RNA sequence: UUGAGCCUGGUCACCGGGGUCGUUAACCUUCUGGCAA
RNA sequence: GAAUACAUUAGCAUGGAAUAAUAAAAUAGGACGUGUGGUUCUAUUUUGUUGGUUUCUAGGACCGCCGUAAUGAUUAAUAG
RNA sequence: CUAUGCCGACUAGGGAUCGGGCAAUGUUUCUCGACUUGCUCGGCACCUUACGAGAAAUCAAAGUCUUUGGGUUCC
């Protein structure tokens, strides 16, 4: 949020989940974020370059973390032939 | 209600200040337009009843409030009971409730009134302890 | 018997949002539902929705993008004047800047802020935030 | 189906007559193809009707049900003792 | 030649109905079932329409009551009309009269029949414009911005000779009504219903 | 799950569903044309016919009304359209 | 939910999205009308005849071809029954139950079923009286229920 | 009776409002003034 | 300077037609109309001021037709 | 008595069970039946879990309620 001066005033801006778009609480210990690096031809992944996904504790407890991660990787192009929108 | 002979009382029923003579065949029939847009019915224009307590061919005048209701009891001579339905607002619950009140009105023979027969009436001075209205328009349920 | 399809539509939407599903199916469909969905979609709470047109009342498939805490109906539809909007906002809305109250005023179905700009009251349909 | 049904089909489009005097007239004329007799009929009348229909080559059916039930199935407020159908019409009673 | 020019229409445009009538008479000159079916034939008016490309379409307003003959006639006459209309698409639409919605000031006791409703005539127009491949599906998508696009799922059978006509169908529909209509055919794999 | 194409369901999924629970409800029956084993005529019969259909030519019972689909007994070939 | 039962059955018929006759079914919209009139001349039920055209004749939903309902077609042609089909069938069932009750005097279950049928027939009669499909004075009679059915 | 294309004078590129043009019929209609096919 | 608002419960009036209610033309017993023929009345008028009939005339109302037109019945609710 | 009003919508995983229907170039039986498997509708229920509720015991309803409003009786 911003005041009249236009400067963002708050303790922090909580990270929104990448699957269901929900706020991750400060004590949401079930929520985790995973990182997958970028690989070129013949392995030898490039250091310093990676894409991260945050999965909320509610999703992980419900058991939808695997499917949500599969969907996110398919959208970002890091995974193929495992997640189908048609179902 | 039912068209009977106009001389059905102990006295002679005649329109006041209406005269018959020889130079002119009998006399004339007097009528007035109650105003406010209501048209005098053709039966009243060419009829035979007297009905001193009638907005047409009579002496009572229509003035005051104009109301509309539904006939609930037409079991009296030249007089019927109508029912007015309205919703009363109770502020505490912010809701409404059904409220009804019965109104007694006088009816001319020019109108045939049964149950239903949404009638529009107008105030025409007290008639007998309850009747301050006269029927001016009829919305028939059959026509 | 179904008394109000708008209540069923909003209850299905809020249930799906709580469950975390990104799509929801509403049956049947009506102009009031379409107008309500348009209002929240214009305000940004609802993604694209498609109306399946069978030879019946119809069906709606709505894409849910989160960012909805609760959407509900206000039954019976109380008549709301201009001065009653503030009371309804205080009673239902979380604050004076967050949330929308939908009123079916004389000029159509729209938000409480837009109706206040129109300077016309009406009947309260529901709320969403 | 049932005789009550078939009687229901024949009453819309068909030629039928009611009572005992009329059914005797139709049998004597010879145009009566079908006769129906109530259960609680006088046995002498039943024998006479059977004899008349045998001579006139008309079909005889003494179906279950009293004259009250027969009349109710016939569509009448009264009691019917014997039916004489001279033309079924569009049904397949015969 | 030998009348049968003005009798086939009501009013007189510059050239459209005149050439339609003369082409009609020339086609009706063939004997047997051709003349038998084309004897009770009437046309009212024709309008030009443009598509995204250089192709031009002509949409003619048939009178409603005699669509029974057209239901079996326009199936075969379409190709002949296409070749004889100087490389222009031909559309058979029915001219229907609508009635205004009764406002509070405007008290009308004549009533609006459901068959003359704008929604009803719009659906009838959509059915009549794509005469073959009867409608099987209809969807109405509304994006976040608020634009409404309607998708019409047609019948898989008789897909030919209409797969290059639905673009003109959409152009005509958007011209006369304004809806963003997109026609689409399904892909029925395997067998079954 | 949590991402389902409700607008375009799977063809197999629609088949393994009730006739009403589909996205668009519709009939599952079909009208077929039957020829008598010893004749040349055609007859249109319903899959879930409730009454016995009688052929106008020399033929036996065309179908037997069961609880669901009508039983076919004689050696006839049917076309579905 | 069921009107007079605890069941929640949903069995019904799903009409097709198409509103047109089949390609081969050249019913010509007038031979079917003649067939309906012939099927009504005998006096069969409008629902029963519609079944016959669906099964034996092979005709689709009659509205898709003729453009009018079975009840509407026969009413236009004049072969209109004095009472509605559902009204007549319920009166028939009520009459049969009362005839069974007057014989079997110890059937309280059948008496309860008769009461349910009497409630159903009265509600249907009230609706038909309001809609105007019947004369306004259509007071159902228990003693003359035999008259009403036939 | 809904969609689209308009302009317009107006304060915060928006908004409120006024309407035909026509698609789709343009203020349904009653009476009047001049115009009268 | 000695303001302004609170007013609407109930009543009068202007504007809007979203929401929710009764009817529109089914035995067409319907907009039908410088309308194919007629009835019946009033004189709002002139025929000499008053009274009376005719009816050109201005008008209310009514009797068999006349096709002006696309003539009229919402889908048929995983309601009944 | 289910110490738990009625109607309507939504809400998770499994396996049994009654009635009906659909399919099986599956087994079996002197034209159909018996067995098995899959799908669906309508019931009686059971096990796990608790997103959710409660004061807790517990509850697929006693959930969708301080984020409080689908309709309606009794108390
Ligand atoms: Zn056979």
């Amino acid at each position: 949020m911003e005041n009249e001066a236009g400067q963002l005033v708050d303790l922090y801006v909580p990270r929104k989940c990448s699957a269901t778009n929900r706020i991750i609480q400060a004590k949401d210990h079930a929520s985790v974020q995973i990182n997958v690096c970028a690989v070129d031809a013949e392995g030898r992944q490039i250091p310093g370059e990676k894409t991260t996904y945050a999965i909320s504790g509610f999703v992980r407890s419900k058991g939808e973390s695997d499917d949500c991660i599969n969907r996110l990787t398919t959208q970002d192009g890091l995974l193929e032939g495992v997640w189908s929108y048609q179902r | 209600a039912t068209e009977l002979v106009v001389q059905s009382e102990r006295a002679f029923q005649k329109q006041p200040h209406i005269f018959q003579n020889a130079k002119k065949g009998a006399g004339r029939r007097w009528y007035k337009d109650v105003g406010l847009g209501f048209k005098t019915p053709a039966e009243a224009i060419y009829g035979e009843y007297v009905d001193k307590k009638c907005p047409f061919v009579g002496q009572v005048s229509i003035r005051g409030r104009i109301l509309t209701g539904t006939v609930v009891s037409t079991k009296m001579h030249r007089t019927i009971i109508i029912r007015r339905e309205y919703l009363h607002f109770i502020p505490k619950y912010n809701r409404y409730e059904k409220r009804h009140k019965n109104l007694a009105a006088h009816v001319s023979p020019a109108f045939r009134i049964n149950e239903g027969d949404v009638v529009t009436v107008g105030q025409c001075r007290p008639l007998s302890k309850t009747v301050r209205f006269n029927v001016l328009r009829v919305v028939k349920h059959t026509e | 018997v179904r008394q109000s399809v708008l209540a069923d539509c909003l209850n299905n939407i809020v249930n799906a949002e709580r469950r975390g599903r990104r799509q929801v199916l509403i049956r049947p469909s009506s102009k009031v539902i379409v107008k309500f969905l348009t209002v929240m979609q214009k305000h940004g709470y609802i993604d694209e929705f498609t109306e399946i047109d069978d030879h019946r009342s119809g069906k709606i498939v709505i894409q849910l993008n989160g960012r909805i805490n609760k959407c509900g109906v206000i039954s019976p539809r109380f008549n709301v004047k201009l001065k009653d909007i503030e009371k309804w906002v205080n009673q239902l809305l979380p604050s004076r800047q967050v949330g929308v109250i939908v009123l079916t005023t004389s000029r159509g179905i729209m938000s409480h802020n837009e109706a206040r700009a129109k300077d016309a009251g009406g009947k309260i349909l529901g709320f969403f935030y | 189906d049932t005789i009550n049904a078939k009687l229901a089909l024949t009453m819309k489009s068909g030629k039928y007559v009611l009572g005992y005097k009329s059914t005797l007239k139709t049998l004597r004329s010879g145009k009566a193809k079908l006769i129906l007799i109530a259960g609680n009929c006088p046995p002498l009348r039943k024998s006479e009707l059977e004899y008349y229909a045998m001579l006139s080559k008309a079909n005889v059916h003494h179906y279950a049900g009293t004259n009250i039930d027969l009349g109710t199935a016939c569509g009448k407020l009264f009691r019917v003792g014997v039916l004489a159908i001279t033309d079924a019409g569009d049904s397949d009673i015969l | 030649a030998l009348n049968k020019i003005v009798k086939r229409s009501s009013s007189q445009p510059t050239e459209t109905d005149l050439l339609v009538a003369q082409c009609l008479y020339d086609l009706e000159s063939s004997s047997k079932d051709m003349a038998k079916e084309l004897r009770p034939l009437q046309i009212t008016s024709a309008r030009e329409v443009e598509v995204g490309g250089g192709k031009k379409a002509i949409v003619v307003f048939v009178p409603q009551p005699l669509l029974k003959a057209f239901h079996k006639c326009q199936a075969r006459l379409t190709r002949e009309l296409e070749k004889k209309f100087a490389d222009r698409h031909v559309i058979f639409i029915a001219q229907r009269r609508i009635l205004p919605k009764p406002g509070r000031k405007s008290r009308v006791t004549q009533k609006r029949p459901r068959s003359r409703t704008l929604t009803a005539v719009h659906n009838a127009i959509l059915e009549d414009i794509v005469f073959p491949t009867e409608i099987i599906g209809k969807r109405t998508r509304q994006a976040t911005d608020g634009r409404k696009t309607i998708k019409v799922f047609l019948d898989n059978r008789d897909a030919n000779t209409v797969d290059y006509k639905l673009g003109s169908f959409s152009s005509v529909y958007h011209k006369l009504t304004g809806k963003n209509v997109t026609f689409e055919f399904p892909v029925a794999t395997g067998e079954g219903l | 799950v949590l991402a389902v194409d409700l607008l375009n369901p799977s063809h197999e999924s629609e088949m393994r569903k009730h006739k009403l629970k589909q996205l668009v409800q519709g009939p599952r029956s079909f009208f077929m044309d039957v020829k008598c084993p010893g004749c040349f005529n055609i007859t249109t019969v319903f899959s879930h016919a409730q009454t016995v259909v009688i052929c106008g030519s020399c033929a036996s019972v065309l179908c037997q009304p069961t609880g669901g689909k009508a039983r076919l007994m004689e050696g006839c070939s049917f076309r579905r359209k | 939910g069921r009107m007079h039962s605890k069941g929640k059955g949903i069995a019904s018929s799903a009409l097709p999205y198409v509103r047109s006759p089949p390609a081969w079914c050249k019913a010509d919209a007038d031979s079917v009308v003649e067939q309906i009139l012939k099927f009504s001349k005998k006096g069969m039920s409008p629902s029963q005849i519609g079944v016959t055209l669906r099964d034996s004749h092979g005709i689709p939903q009659v509205r898709f071809i003729t453009g009018q309902k079975i009840m509407r077609i026969l009413k236009a042609n004049g072969l209109a029954p004095e009472l509605p089909e559902d009204l007549y069938n319920l009166i028939k069932k009520a009459v049969s139950v009362r005839k069974h009750l007057e014989r079997n005097r110890k059937d309280k279950d059948s008496k309860f079923r008769l009461i349910l049928i009497e409630s159903r027939i009265h509600r249907l009669a009230r609706y038909y009286r309001k809609v105007g499909a019947l004369p306004p004075t259509w007071k159902y009679e228990s003693a003359t229920a035999s008259a009403l059915v036939a």
